[PDB]
């Protein structure tokens, strides 16, 4: 048709498309807030639309994203400067209030559904799926801590259908009461796991699942968020925990 | 015999669970796939059930006789003998009616013979299977965004075999066939037009090639750093914001300036995947009839 | 401790003890003392 | 909200239109008519 | 600045050692211990383009160069612009690159995700210093490689880019593209793939992750899980450059010459060693 | 009332002119006119 | 603790407090001297 | 709902007088006929 | 129901006349038998 | 554990003993040493 | 008042003259016409 | 301690030193003209 | 009631009206035998 | 049985027909002899 | 353990036992090392 | 057990003896001389 024609709807039509594009990626978080719960100081050069249609996947009725961002879930931090710009600090134990590296926020008491008529999440002694029969199999095996120290026997496995893979090692204490813990964050190498992320002493401040069964997702926010709560503490500042953070490869 | 429980990855095998009932078909779908359970302690280990009728037994089939239409022009030179087959496995050759031949079909077996019979049973293996991610994309009432990326992939075949080579007169502007044929092609339309560098359509067709490791270089990478938080499940992440989207919604603004969502990383993954072949079909539907010289096109607009 | 609604911060008097003590450092020496520092310039070398 | 206040008029909108200065300021500082500032010894 | 949510993310350490001496939250970005390092090497090299203007005789970013150094002045150095200012930018731009990469570290210690992402930036450096570190290194000098532009280097991968003949012939480099077409195969799907969830026809329920075994076994026949496209999108796009870089450690130390002259090591075997047949004969 | 200079106005506001002034000193010395000390010794 | 519903800011009468000083007469000076510093210009150098 | 008004009029539409402006302006000085503005050098 | 009505059919209505225009307008300005624009001499 | 209102931290009294001592004679020990160090560098080169 | 005086007070003015002189001495550097010893080249 | 000791003036003072003798080797040692010791074969 | 009805009369309803006929209009548009518009002097 | 009827056909009668058609339509005006709309003239 | 004043830290007085070995003595070593240097590369050889 | 009774001997016994003769006819067919098919006309 032309040498130079099909470029001047290019750099008009084609540049009025990161305009249209990173407000689709700046929903979730926005509107900003500051450091407290209030107004911020700005938004940006792509301003923020209001929200459209998300219909909701199990007929949860109606909710519209960006949406939660204000201050429900609690926050406390003891304030060290008051200027915007340097970070906060913990008024007690950094593991205890849940401020810094163990992040979660409160949800709605839901566990999450799939699709035939039931959670997505379950063990393999309630949904039966793959057995124990025919030579020597390794279910029910002891467990090391970041301390390099015993903590706890896994013996149960929670299974899955539509990923077929397995997502926690449900930790039970000679107490009887369960501990959760997630997946992506373990490694065994040969007859006893070793764990790197939280100590012996330290599983209980993980709270326990009130139903063995139900997966809610107000609850799948620290079970696996905790373990990051001693990633970025643990642990000052001299002798055997230096030998176990620094250098290492995998 | 039994199924093992290795030392925490982990896995339980899925038994006889075939998917979702509402649109599609599931007679047609006869035996699921006897399961590889290939140590599937990574990723799934899973196969069938599938769409079966003739939506279907006509891209395999067109697929076929291409298929079939060029590999016996790498038979026919070998000498009937199947060591020297493997020996040119590539360095046999194929193409359609001489540049002085072209739109006529009246090309005989013997010279520019199985083109116009493989790029015909090609026109039934890709314009069925393009309705197949449009189609099965509405088997359940999904949309069709899936399409969207394949209605703007078959454009750079609309114009290598279709478009081009079609309304000028000739079918040796057409791509040659088969596995080392059609490179005295992508080196043959380079020395010709006068190097496509400075043709920025090309060129910047490339400029939505060499960011697709730069988008998918990290999404693999950190959608595998936020799983120890349970941001894998990408479909309640997005409205409900999860505890792997307050892992991953700070980074990359600390980092290199600008997040994004649980909805809006697959937004600039599909706007660097719609114009790889959009910017260079728009750069093969210009490299022709308008100035035949990149070169000679790289003096008169890119400096004026 | 922590905080509630607009405007903290804010608010006062960390912005007026504070805020109004580090801004100007850079509304005047930067303002009013550039056209100073314009005395060298207004005529070196537009003029010709 | 939308858009605020206390953030764009100190670091953004004193690029915006400086921006919008060197888009005008870099077309009629080179035609073959105008210049002002070297067409102004010779 | 911070998000909505970004309330409680916000706390000191991270860093190596010393201190919170550097990590400073200067805007939406991120001016950890290695902040005022990129700062320093970003306000450092940007002019390290500007060098080689007043001295080549362009100004303008179409056509500046900083040459690589003379392919004959051993190991030392070169020139000025033809080589010198190019062993500048050597140790501003690598010393840039990884003021950031294990400052991603420092946003990584900091919380506790997994260390996956200053990972992946680590294969743009494993082709990019298969250029600088490792080609030009041996055979001589440092003249065995390219001026840092936007177009000197492309009339560069054009012209001088035929020097082993036809580079399809290539067989670490054909499969340093064959994972560089299939980079943009899993990509053109996994980007519909999430937003035909929420946003279906019109007003329809979002899907749930069972119709991912019933679109995408309804597609090719392959479903290797949700999170098996993020393995196996990483599989794309990292590897587009370690076996490009083995066409590039093994292409002109080692093979100089044609590398057409490869595809005739096929037809050279006792079965049909005497014998031609097809195309050849 | 909200906006931040302890933080801002010690190492984030004073180079924020750094962006404007030491760009354009580029711009008025590089000139071979106005140069102001480049051309002096022809 | 926070904010309400659209808008909140607002709000009445909060939106003529933080809306009204730099943006108002922040740019009314800027139009001004749009005009001032443009009247001496009107006239040189469209002319030869 | 769906779609917005308060950042399609006040920051879009606002821009629609920038973007509409200024491309055609310099489309019709690029063809040489009309220019209607340099009247110095003549 | 169908498809978006309340987002689908106003503001990208807009490129239904700002798209198909200009490039049935871009194959039109340049031929040198319509032009239009250009006609001045006489 | 934090404290109340201006300013912190801090510190009163460090008003003069902490952002003067080196903060204004900071403006001291590079600006008047700026004083003597510039009389032999504006005429190298400038006036070859 | 806030801010940092044992600590960003004598790490302010020590990585950021070097990231406002040092970085500004390349900029003289590149002169070779000037330079303060290629004038025996020139 | 006003400034770090064992941490800032051991080893990152000997990569401040060490961060300025180097690169500018690469313009004495090099340069098109002087060498004095690479040109004394040809 | 395998496939659609309500998708097809709005969104796909353009692929039969518009794109055969947009990517049809260009060539009968040209060949040198119709014109009405490329008239003019005829 | 294993299929539906009646929704497919008001696409397999929308796009199926000139699916057939389009192709078949594209070899007889390419024959100059024929062509019927460009030589019913002189 | 931390004080108070200034420096504190300081930290008086290891403000003038660890900042005096190194900080002056590896500087002034470092003008005794590097002033010398130039009067064997001042001359030789610059002038060509 | 052990041996397919039913399962190999029906359905596999098919493809053995396919496989023994597909790309083993592709051998010796329309050889120069031999052919056999080509052969009973000139
Ligand atoms: C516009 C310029 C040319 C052209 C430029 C190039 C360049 C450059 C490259 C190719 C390459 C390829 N091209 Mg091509 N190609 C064109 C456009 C096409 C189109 C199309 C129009 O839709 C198709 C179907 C193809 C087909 C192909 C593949 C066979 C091959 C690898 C692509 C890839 O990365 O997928 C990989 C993933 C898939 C799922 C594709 C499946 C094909 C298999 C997996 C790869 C084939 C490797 C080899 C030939 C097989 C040998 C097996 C032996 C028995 C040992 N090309 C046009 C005609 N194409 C690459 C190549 O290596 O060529 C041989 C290559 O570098
Ligand atoms: C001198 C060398 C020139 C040059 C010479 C050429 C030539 C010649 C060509 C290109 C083209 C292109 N160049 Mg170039 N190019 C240069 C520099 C580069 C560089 C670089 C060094 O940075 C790169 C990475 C590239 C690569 C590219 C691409 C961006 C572009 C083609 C896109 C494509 O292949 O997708 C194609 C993908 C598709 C069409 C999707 C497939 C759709 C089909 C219909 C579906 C069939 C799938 C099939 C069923 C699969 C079967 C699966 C089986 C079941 C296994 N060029 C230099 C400057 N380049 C090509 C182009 O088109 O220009 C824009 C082209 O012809
Ligand atoms: C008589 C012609 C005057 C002049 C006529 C104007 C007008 C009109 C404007 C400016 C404006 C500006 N001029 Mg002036 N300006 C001149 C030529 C120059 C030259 C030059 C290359 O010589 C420079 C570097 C500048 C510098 C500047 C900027 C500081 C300022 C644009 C700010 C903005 O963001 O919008 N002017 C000559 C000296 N200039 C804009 C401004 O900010 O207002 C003063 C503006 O409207
Ligand atoms: C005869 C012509 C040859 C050919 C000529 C060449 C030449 C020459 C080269 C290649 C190279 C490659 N070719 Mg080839 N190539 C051919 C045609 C093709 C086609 C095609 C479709 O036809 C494709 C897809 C390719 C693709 C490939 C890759 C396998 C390989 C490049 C790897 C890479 O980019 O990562 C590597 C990634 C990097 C180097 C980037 C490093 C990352 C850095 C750290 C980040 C930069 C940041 C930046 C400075 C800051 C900017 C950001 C802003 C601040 C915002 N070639 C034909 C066969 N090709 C290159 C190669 O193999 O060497 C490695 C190469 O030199
Ligand atoms: C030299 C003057 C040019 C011209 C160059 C411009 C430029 C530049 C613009 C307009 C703009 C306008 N022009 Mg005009 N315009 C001209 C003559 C026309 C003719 C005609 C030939 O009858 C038409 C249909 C238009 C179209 C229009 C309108 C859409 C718009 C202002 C009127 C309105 O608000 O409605 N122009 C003459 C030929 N026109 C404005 C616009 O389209 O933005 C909304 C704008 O920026
Ligand atoms: C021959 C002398 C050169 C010169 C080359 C340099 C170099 C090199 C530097 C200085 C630096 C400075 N110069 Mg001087 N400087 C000149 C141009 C000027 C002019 C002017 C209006 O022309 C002024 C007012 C100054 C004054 C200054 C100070 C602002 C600054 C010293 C530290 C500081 O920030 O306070 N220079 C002349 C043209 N200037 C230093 C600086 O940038 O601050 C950290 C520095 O490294
Ligand atoms: C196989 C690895 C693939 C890959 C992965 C990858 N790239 C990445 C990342 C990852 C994971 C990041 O996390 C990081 C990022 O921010 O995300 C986009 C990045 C990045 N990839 C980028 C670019 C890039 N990556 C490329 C390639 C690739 N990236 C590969 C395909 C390419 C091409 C096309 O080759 C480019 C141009 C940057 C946007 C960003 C790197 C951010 C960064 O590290 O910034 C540091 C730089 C400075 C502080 C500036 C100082 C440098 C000097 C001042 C000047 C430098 C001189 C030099 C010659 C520059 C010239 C550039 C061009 C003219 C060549
Ligand atoms: C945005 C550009 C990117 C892109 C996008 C893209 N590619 C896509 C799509 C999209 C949206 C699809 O929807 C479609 C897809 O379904 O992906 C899996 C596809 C696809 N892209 C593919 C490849 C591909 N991707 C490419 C690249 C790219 N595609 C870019 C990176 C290229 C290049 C570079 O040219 C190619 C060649 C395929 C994986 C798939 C195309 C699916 C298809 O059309 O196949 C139809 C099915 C057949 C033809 C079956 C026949 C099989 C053989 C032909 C017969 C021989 C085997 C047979 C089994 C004989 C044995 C006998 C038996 C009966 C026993
Ligand atoms: C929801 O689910 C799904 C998705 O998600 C949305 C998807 O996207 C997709 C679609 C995605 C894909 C199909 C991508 C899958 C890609 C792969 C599985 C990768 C496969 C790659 C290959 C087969 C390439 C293999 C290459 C080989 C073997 C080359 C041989 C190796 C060499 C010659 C060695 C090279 C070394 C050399 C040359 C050294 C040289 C030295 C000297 C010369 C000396 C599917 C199906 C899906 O189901
Ligand atoms: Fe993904």
């Amino acid at each position: 048709d032309l040498a130079s024609l099909a470029i001047y709807s290019f750099w008009i039509f084609l540049a009025g498309l990161i305009y249209y594009l990173q407000t689709e990626n700046m929903r979730e978080g926005y509107p900003l807030e500051n450091e407290d719960g209030t107004p911020a100081a700005n938004q940006g050069p792509f301003p923020l639309p209001k929200p459209k249609t998300f219909i909701l996947p199990h007929g949860r009725g109606t909710l519209t994203v960006p949406g939660p961002e204000s201050e429900d879930r609690p926050i406390a931090l003891a304030r060290t400067a008051v200027s915007e710009g340097f970070p906060h600090a913990p008024t007690g134990d950094p593991m205890k209030d849940g401020v810094g590296p163990a992040s979660w926020v409160a949800r709605r008491d839901l566990p999450e559904l799939d699709g035939h008529g039931h959670n997505k999440i379950k063990p393999m002694k309630a949904a039966a799926g793959f057995h124990v029969s025919a030579g020597k199999n390794p279910i029910g095996l002891p467990v090391r801590g970041c301390d390099l120290e015993i903590a706890g026997k896994v013996v149960d496995i929670w299974v899955d259908i539509p990923e077929q893979m397995a997502r926690f090692l449900e930790v039970e204490l000679k107490d009887g009461s369960t501990r959760l813990l997630p997946m992506q964050m373990v490694k065994v190498q040969s007859n006893r796991v070793h764990v790197n992320a939280l100590s012996s002493d330290l599983f209980a401040g993980i709270p326990t699942i009130k139903s063995p069964t139900e997966v809610t997702l107000l609850e799948e926010d620290k079970i696996c968020g905790y373990v990051a709560g001693g990633l970025m503490y643990a642990a000052p500042k001299r002798k055997s925990v230096v030998a176990a953070m620094l250098a290492e490869y995998a | 015999a039994e199924y093992q429980n290795i030392f925490s990855q982990v896995q339980v095998r899925g038994p006889a669970d075939l998917g979702m009932t509402e649109d599609v078909n599931l007679a047609n779908r006869s035996g699921v796939g006897p399961f590889s359970t290939l140590l599937g302690w990574f990723g799934n280990a899973q196969l069938g059930p599938i769409y079966l009728g003739s939506l279907g037994v006509l891209s395999l089939f067109s697929g076929l006789m291409w298929f079939f239409t060029i590999g016996i022009w790498f038979w026919y030179q070998a000498g009937w003998n199947p060591a020297v087959f493997l020996r040119d496995l590539f360095f046999f050759s194929l193409e359609p009616p001489a540049p002085e031949y072209g739109l006529s079909f009246a090309a005989p077996l013997k010279e520019g013979g199985l083109w116009l019979i493989a790029s015909f049973f090609m026109f039934v293996a890709v314009w069925s299977w393009w309705g197949r991610t449009y189609l099965r994309a509405q088997a359940l009432g999904m949309g069709k965004h899936t399409a969207w990326a394949f209605l703007s992939a078959i454009w750079l075949w609309m114009v290598l075999g279709f478009i081009r080579p079609i309304l000028m007169g000739s079918w040796s502007e057409a791509v040659p066939y088969g596995i080392f044929s059609h490179l005295d092609w992508t080196n043959n339309f380079s020395l010709v037009h006068g190097n496509l560098f400075y043709n920025p359509f090309h060129g910047l067709s490339i400029a939505f090639l060499y960011g697709s490791a730069l988008l998918f270089a990290m999404h693999g990478a950190t959608i595998l750093a936020v799983s120890r938080f349970g941001g894998e499940r990408e479909l309640e992440q997005i409205a409900d914001r999860g505890t792997a989207a307050e892992r991953a919604a700070l980074f990359w603004r600390w980092t290199m300036g600008f997040n994004a969502t649980m909805e809006g990383i697959h937004r600039w993954a599909i706007w660097m995947a719609v114009l790889v072949t959009l910017t260079g079909g728009i750069g093969i539907l210009l490299s022709g009839t308008v100035v035949d010289n990149w070169y000679v096109w790289g003096q008169n607009h890119g400096m004026a | 401790a922590d905080k509630s609604d607009l405007g903290y911060t804010g608010l006062t008097d960390e912005q007026a003890q504070e805020l109004h003590s580090v801004y100007m450092s850079g509304l005047w020496l930067f303002s009013a003392v550039a056209i100073v520092a314009h005395l060298a310039v207004y005529i070196w070398r537009p003029w010709f | 909200w939308m858009i605020f206040d206390p953030r764009r008029v100190f670091v953004a909108q004193g690029v915006f239109l400086f921006l919008l200065a060197v888009m005008i300021h870099l077309i009629l500082l080179s035609t073959p008519s105008y210049n002002w500032l070297e067409i102004s010894a010779a | 600045a911070l998000l909505s949510f970004e309330r409680k993310y916000r706390v000191p350490g991270g860093t190596l050692v010393g201190g919170n001496l550097f990590d400073f939250w200067v805007g939406p970005f991120y001016v950890g211990f290695f902040g005022v390092a990129t700062f320093f090497f970003a306000a450092l090299g940007i002019i390290l383009i500007a060098w080689s203007a007043v001295l080549q005789g362009t100004w303008n970013p179409q056509l500046i160069s900083v040459y690589p150094p003379a392919l004959e002045y051993g190991l030392g150095g070169a020139p000025l612009a033809k080589g010198g200012l190019w062993q500048i930018i050597t140790i501003c731009a690598t010393g840039a690159f990884v003021s950031w990469a294990l400052r991603e570290v420092e946003i990584c210690r900091k919380l506790g995700i997994g260390y996956h992402i200053p990972f992946a930036f680590a294969f743009a450096i494993l082709a990019y210093l298969t250029l600088v570190l490792f080609r030009p290194v041996m055979m001589g000098a440092w003249g065995y490689a390219f001026p840092y532009g936007i177009w000197t280097h492309l009339d560069w991968v054009s012209n001088t880019g035929y020097t082993y003949g036809n580079f399809h012939y290539n067989p670490a480099h054909m499969i340093a593209i064959s994972f560089f077409f299939t980079n943009a195969l899993a990509l053109a799907l996994h980007g519909a793939l999430v937003l035909s969830a929420a946003n279906p026809e019109k007003g329809k329920e979002m899907r749930t992750p069972d119709h991912e075994d019933t679109f995408f076994r309804d597609l090719v026949g392959y479903s290797i899980g949700t999170l098996g496209i993020h393995r196996l999108g990483l599989l794309l796009s990292l590897s587009a450059v370690f076996f490009s870089a083995l066409c590039m450690i093994i292409t002109g130390t080692i093979w100089f010459d044609q590398w057409v002259d490869w595809w005739q090591w096929w037809v050279k075997l006792p079965w049909w060693a005497n014998i031609p047949g097809g195309i050849n004969g």
